[PDB]
């Protein structure tokens, strides 16, 4: 899924890129030196963010493998249940008729 | 002599979730490990609304051209 | 009503009630584990009445009536005490 | 792998670019978004190898870093709910141990015999 | 269903012992292979009639018990089958009128 949103990012970024290209010549030079920055500061922190995600691809499977312990300990808590409710079922539904 | 409806009870001690079910599943030692990255990730750079907006696409999911069409000039 | 057999239907349902409380209670309520006390004496509590209840389940069984008396000693001892 | 050392060369060449545009520089800083161009196309060719790569990443990843943490974070929070879920599955089962050998003890008290064919047959 | 409490699960305790309830239990009756019409097949004959009527018989007319204490079917047998203060209460078998 991260393929997807790197793609996503990179395009997001070179049409942004691409409107601010364009207004670079109509926007009053001084002030655009400002919004220049500005959107640097936009393009770095999509950059450090993706940058995060990257390091955390390794710490990926680790959290696939947290998810299969979870669902499954989960699982037998509803095993645990099911039993006691199947119990009641009998003893106040079944054996009262 | 026997009692009614006596059967076989199940393996003596398969898969439970009375057992360490990390260390069987060989995540021990990332939890002994474990137990920001912003700031680990500004020890490259400086620190860490449009960033906003970078989180916002984030929930949501021609270069000579531009280097051409990139015409400002300095003062 | 007010016979041994409702006592005892009522002694069978009961069990049946106290298995269904046990698992539920003790399945829901723990301390959670180490790699509380309240709930070691609910154990201690549900197995004894477990027990009690089985031991007047068997009572009551001592209790009702053998397999002699079959129905035709019912009836002739019925035809009998017509005549007297 | 190498995505990450070519969007941190992109995010390096932005700093540098970010503080030479805030400098009135007099001689050609043009260079700087020609750069910062190519490192859009780099980072194509970078998303080509993330086609290669093909990562699956959870949401609460982006929120954490939303959040600005380390995501080394979400990584110790579901080690611990693992470590809590087990916790609590081992310690039902626990209880469970100690009712049947308080029953089958009780059991042995009140029904001698009959427990003790129970325990001869386990 | 959702959640027991100690005040509701005392309560669950005393309702359940109020339903249910030195040895004083009914003597021990063994197996009969002599039974009346299938078993044995007695003729109509009359002895057993006169022991149904005036004797004691303690499968047939009554529940024995230790302690010697005869009880017939319309009475109430009050027994103690734990080493405690509580007491068993057999209610009458037939209950006349």
């Amino acid at each position: 899924r991260l393929s997807t949103l790197i793609e996503f990012l990179l395009h997001r970024a070179y049409s942004e890129l691409m409107v601010l290209t364009d207004l670079l010549p109509r926007k009053s030079d001084v002030e655009r030196k400002i919004e220049i920055v500005q959107f640097a500061s936009r393009t770095r922190q999509l950059f450090v963010r993706l940058l995060a995600l990257v390091k955390w691809a390794n710490n990926a499977g680790k959290v696939e493998k947290c998810a299969m312990i979870s669902s499954f300990l989960d699982q037998q808590a509803i095993l645990f249940v099911d039993t006691a409710d199947r119990l009641a079922s009998l003893a106040r539904d079944a054996l009262v008729h | 002599g026997p009692f009614y409806l006596m059967r076989e009870l199940p393996g003596s001690t398969e898969l439970t979730g009375s057992t360490n079910l990390i260390t069987h599943y060989n995540l021990e030692q990332a939890y002994n490990k474990f137990c920001d990255l912003p700031g680990m990730i500004d020890l490259p750079g400086s620190h860490d609304l449009r960033s906003l907006i970078e989180k916002p696409p984030i929930l949501s999911s021609g270069t000579m051209l531009a280097g051409f069409r990139l015409h400002t000039g300095p003062l | 009503m007010a016979d041994r057999l409702t006592q005892l239907q009522d002694a069978v349902n009961s069990l049946a009630d106290q298995f269904c409380n046990a698992i539920g209670v003790l399945q829901q309520c723990g301390p959670p584990a180490s790699f509380a006390n309240p709930t070691e004496e609910y154990a201690q509590l549900f197995a004894a009445l477990i027990a009690r209840t089985a031991k007047d389940i068997d009572v009551l069984i001592d209790s009702l009536p053998s397999e002699e008396s079959t129905a035709a000693l019912q009836a002739a001892s019925l035809y009998k005490l017509e005549e007297e | 792998h190498l995505e990450e050392h070519l969007e941190k060369f992109v995010e390096n060449i932005r700093q540098l670019g970010i503080i030479v545009s805030d400098f009135q520089p007099s001689s050609q800083a043009g260079l700087n978004q020609k750069l910062n161009f190519i490192v859009t196309g780099l980072q194509d060719i970078d998303k080509c190898r993330q086609q290669l790569h093909d990562i699956t990443v959870p949401l609460e990843v982006f929120e954490y870093i939303d959040q600005g943490r380390n995501p080394q974070l979400y990584t110790k929070e579901c080690l611990e709910r693992a470590l809590a879920k087990n916790e609590q599955v081992k310690g039902k089962i626990d209880t469970m141990k100690k009712f049947k050998s308080l029953l089958i003890q009780e059991l042995s008290k009140v029904f001698p015999e009959d427990m003790a064919k129970y325990r001869s047959i386990r | 269903l959702s959640r027991n409490e100690i005040i509701q699960s005392y309560l669950s305790r005393q309702s359940s012992l109020l339903s249910s309830s030195a040895r004083q239990l009914h003597v021990l009756v063994p197996q009969s292979p002599p039974t009346d019409l299938p078993g044995l097949t007695r003729e109509v004959t009359q002895d057993d009639l006169d022991r149904i009527q005036a004797s004691q018989w303690p499968g047939v007319n009554g529940c024995q018990d230790t302690q010697g204490n005869w009880y017939d079917w319309t009475q109430c047998i009050s027994l103690d089958p734990h080493g405690d203060d509580g007491r068993l209460n057999i209610l009458p078998y037939v209950c006349l009128d």
